[PDB]
């Protein structure tokens, strides 16, 4: 796929 | 220019004034670092790591490659390591949250980094950090491995006798932030793209971790702490 957003964020522990 | 040491060498490159082998050291340098961060904060258990050496006087925890979950998150790091070497990685970030996908943090571990061309003396390109750091020379393989021991030294000091125990509930996240550089088709495996970072309360109190100079490359590593 195509990436806009500057920010990626993951999982993820609770 | 290289570190003579068996201990040394299990973990990380001997060498790192090469661009390849200075961007696979950030690589390991954010497994090692961040897998202490985990650990020291209580926010996975002992189990899911093993015991390491940065020296044959120093140790550390390491994610486990055997434990499934502690596998998943240190290829969660490599995949951000990997992007190192394209230099697309603009920070790398574990942040903890009251609640799961909040914006604004409690706690947070960065590590900004600066790309060098040309013999990796010139930066590419605010931060507080990036006018010092920039300015920065690689000083040599055993300069870049006292950085590295100040810098887990630094962690396991601040997380065990600065920084308040952690809350009884909260959630625990790596977030990253792309390079300007970074084309549109580039994902990091494993972090889902994001229009929001995190944030950070006015009053929040900041301390230095430390830095890392390999050959053509250089990281921050900063910490925001309510518990501070």
């Amino acid at each position: 796929n195509a990436r806009d957003s500057p920010y990626g964020l993951s999982q993820g522990i609770t | 220019d290289a570190i003579d040491d068996k201990t040394w060498s299990k973990l990380f490159p001997s060498i790192v004034s090469d661009p390849d082998r200075s961007s696979n050291f950030m690589i390991r340098a954010i497994y090692v670092v961040f897998s202490a961060v985990l650990r020291q904060r209580n926010i996975l258990e002992k189990e899911y790591f093993s015991k390491n050496y940065i020296t044959e006087n120093l140790s550390c925890m390491t994610l486990s490659f055997k434990n499934l979950r502690a596998h998943q998150i240190a290829q969660l790091l490599r995949a951000a390591g990997d992007a190192t070497k394209d230099g697309f990685l603009k920070e790398i970030s574990l942040v903890v949250t009251e609640h799961d996908g909040d914006v604004e943090a409690i706690e947070v571990f960065s590590m900004k980094f600066i790309y060098f061309e040309n013999g990796g003396v010139v930066a590419r390109l605010e931060d507080p950090h990036f006018a010092e750091l920039a300015q920065l020379r690689y000083e040599g393989a055993e300069s870049v491995r006292d950085q590295m021991v100040t810098i887990v030294r630094s962690v396991q000091f601040l997380c065990t006798k600065v920084l308040e125990p952690l809350p009884a509930e909260f959630t625990a996240n790596f977030r990253l932030k792309y390079t300007n550089d970074a084309p549109s088709n580039f994902r990091i495996d494993g972090f889902d793209d994001s229009s929001t970072f995190y944030t950070l309360p006015d009053g929040i109190q900041s301390v230095t971790i430390g830095h890392l100079r390999p050959g053509h490359h250089a990281a921050h590593m900063q910490c925001w702490s309510k518990s501070m």
